[PDB]
RNA sequence: GUGAAAUUUUAGUACCUGUGAAGAUGCAGGUUACCCGCGACAGGACGGAAAGACCCCAUGGAGCUUUACUGUAGUUUGAUA
RNA sequence: GGUGUAGUGGUAGGAGAGCGUUCUAAGGGCGUUGAAGGUCGAUCGUGAGGACGGCUGGAGCGCUUAGAAGUGAGAAUGCCG
RNA sequence: GUAGCGGAGAAAUUCCAAACGAACUUGGAGAUAGCUGGUUCUCUCCGAAAUAGCUUUAGGGCUAGCCUCGGAAUUGAGAAU
RNA sequence: UAUAGUUGAAGGAUUUGGAAAAUUCCGCUAAAGAGGGUGAAAGCCCCGUAGACGAAAUGCUGACAACACCUAGGAGGAUCCUGAGUACGGCGGAACACGAGAAAUUCCGUCGGAAUCCGCGGGGACCAUCCCGCAAGGCUAAAUACUCCCUAGUGACCGAUAGUGAACCAGUACCGUGAGGGAAAGGUGAAAAGCACCCCGGAAGGGGAGUGAAAUAGAUCCUGAAACCGUGUGCCUACAACAAGUCAAAGCUCGUUAAUGAGUGAUGGCGUGCCUUUUGUAGAAUGAACCGGCGAGUUACGAUUGCAUGCGAGGUUAAGUCGAAGAGACGGAGCCGCAGCGAAAGCGAGUCUGAAUAGGGCGAAUGAGUAUGUAGUCGUAGACCCGAAACCAUGUGAUCUAC
């Protein structure tokens, strides 16, 4: 049959122009009276995923 | 070409790797898959994506955005591609076609200004980008969005 | 050529010989064959259909 | 006269003190010993028979208990036909 | 092709290049003046392996080039004899 | 006559066709087993690990570290004094 | 048209054999050189084949006839008709890819319960407006699924431990109260010409003589491997501690694919099997009595990389139609690539964040793809093979034992 892609990535990741990833980022919804305002103001910019990441997972996602 | 002398062309066709046949082959004897463990089962291995049992990269990331029902995609055709044409034609949405240039006009064209064009066109298109239609009239043509 | 049957029919049954329509060429029948005898009709139908 | 069996890597299959996966017929150094059998005894072959029943594991089972979780047959109480 | 210099222990494992079995196609062959199979020999190649000769045997089988695979056995307290 | 989510028990977990903490037969079924056993021809080149981190994790796994094959690249980035 | 049939071309001698279809000469035939048989391998010997011909009877399928059924316009808009415990709503369940969800649509149980063309339903809670339809009555060919069976064939499918469990009197013998489980076992020769007669012996069996190309082809019958059991001989062996060989070597016995020959060997040096699992094995750790046969990374569909070929800012067709189960043309729906950024509105060689033209993120700046073949890895499928204790759902047992 056909392979079926891993429908909670697709719902947290996007295919940049290079082939990349970009991703958001953890420790953004919850207790920021933990944490700093240079933390949080730098919490708030994408990222993208690793090599260690990728080699794993881009089987799951080849499609979308 | 005689049906007695075939000969393929050289690098095309390889052999094959048959693992569990003898020892000095390199393979014989488990056949590649080391000692014991999980890995070395048949049907044994673990799913994609799966780490143990440490939290895996998906889960520890939010969810992002939503999709727009109503969401219009069009068929982008620069400057260069104008230029395959005569000085006056009056380039179209059927004339793209039939030149293969454009299948597939998804939402209808849009005309993208990179980079240069030196014609008489008369284009007639769904979309244009500022300069698009800027460089279209110095060259001394006419738009129409239709 | 075409309804040319009584040469079809003559050419059968010799062992060395073997009879083919213009319109049903493939790889196989010239590569086996050491000449081909063909007509002038049926050259240029085959002409017509490689193009 | 008739006629099995469990067992079995191949065997021309000694003793002492050592060595060694730390208790050797088979390895080292010695000591002893012509070749082939019969009737008897059980010290060794970590002798044979039974992929330890003791102990721990498998995110193994199964039977049992209850103020462990989540359900349910049965019993009861109200509304409505 | 010569000549120099350097190298060539190996488990898990990666990479290269080959030997042999059965069947398909095309070509060129052998066979009751004896095919395959079996048995013996003091033969050849760096290896898997290849020939030639005797005896047995009685009807089918090689070689070249390409293709396709139920394609190689010493071990599972394996299964049948 | 009573039948397996069952029966029968002067009660022993006792009996239900030489086997009963839940009979026998066929099917789901090639159930599942992070465990144990086995896995069949040849030569040439190279050649590990037994560690860190996280893990209902500790005889399993994942990412890095350590091996092998193909490419690219300015160098004079590597090593030993 | 299915179910019996008819007719159907063309060869002799020679060599080797028991026997030719083989060999060598010289001929003929083909709308027939597909296949099977015959004492070995046949276009021309036999059965057939290509082509031509045929049905008393019964059954099927067409066509054209009869017979049976069914089918008309224009206008009006006074009034009447157009499927009721129904649509629908509350409560509880289910079906829709949709797990109550913001839950439209379709069903079942229970209770409540419309309107009538100035009407009624739907466009994914709900309302207004516009648009498309007219439930609560019935039937209907084809294009799609399957093969116990009959005819005609086909295979880079098996060839007696294979292929059906079963090539043979097989669901048999055999096992069980029963439901149920279930095998082993093919081959003389061209032709039985299958050994008349004699001799030893109760017979079995054997030796002659005969058949036959061959009997060491004699019915336990083609070939006739190994384990295992014997008989005969060249060389060694009764003072010797041996994982059984290997290297050195006198004597004896032979004489080969002819070359730095072959068998045996007193005596001397050296030397703890094979496999698996282990930090580590001669292991007193694990497996194997021996010999023979069988017995384990495959395929389908997807995804990725390397190699190879054709086209190249492009590449390529799917289902399907004609065609020999083929090649070999039609078919451009569709798929990938050629432009990105952003959650989105959107903008575009740029865009997002931002008050910012600042800075930064991701992109551009000549920067190659696509179809197919082949090999390496991965996914879904039993997915390299063998191995539980168990779980569930139909059925068969009180001829033993308990009441």
């Amino acid at each position: 049959p056909k392979q079926k892609t891993h429908r909670g990535l697709a719902k947290r990741v996007k295919r940049t122009g290079g082939g990349g990833l970009k991703r958001g980022r953890a420790f953004t919804s919850h207790r920021f009276h933990g944490k700093t305002k240079k933390q949080r103001r730098q919490l708030r910019k994408a990222s993208m995923v690793a090599k260690g990441d990728y080699k794993r997972i881009r089987q799951q996602l080849a499609r979308m | 070409m005689k049906l007695h002398e075939l000969k393929p062309a050289e690098g095309s066709r390889q052999v094959r790797n048959r693992v569990g046949r003898g020892t000095s082959s390199g393979n014989g004897k488990t056949a590649g898959r080391g000692q014991k463990g999980q890995k070395a089962r048949s049907g044994g291995g673990v799913r994609l994506g799966f780490e143990g049992g440490q939290t895996p990269l998906f889960r520890r990331l939010p969810k992002r955005g939503f999709t727009n029902i109503n969401r219009k995609d069009y068929a982008v055709v620069n400057l260069d591609t104008l230029n395959r044409f005569e000085d006056g034609t009056e380039v179209t949405p059927v004339v793209l076609k039939e030149a293969g240039i454009v299948k597939n006009e998804k939402a209808g064209i849009k005309v993208l200004a990179d980079g240069e064009l030196t014609k008489k066109l008369t284009v007639k298109a769904a979309k244009f980008s500022k300069s698009a239609q800027e460089a279209i009239e110095a060259a001394g043509g006419s738009i129409e969005v239709i | 050529e075409n309804g040319n049957d009584f040469a079809a029919l003559s050419a059968r049954n010799l062992p060395n010989v073997s009879v083919v329509t213009s319109d049903n060429v493939s790889v196989l029948d010239v590569v086996s064959a050491n000449k081909v005898l063909a007509t002038q009709t049926a050259l240029t139908q085959i002409e017509e259909v490689l193009a």
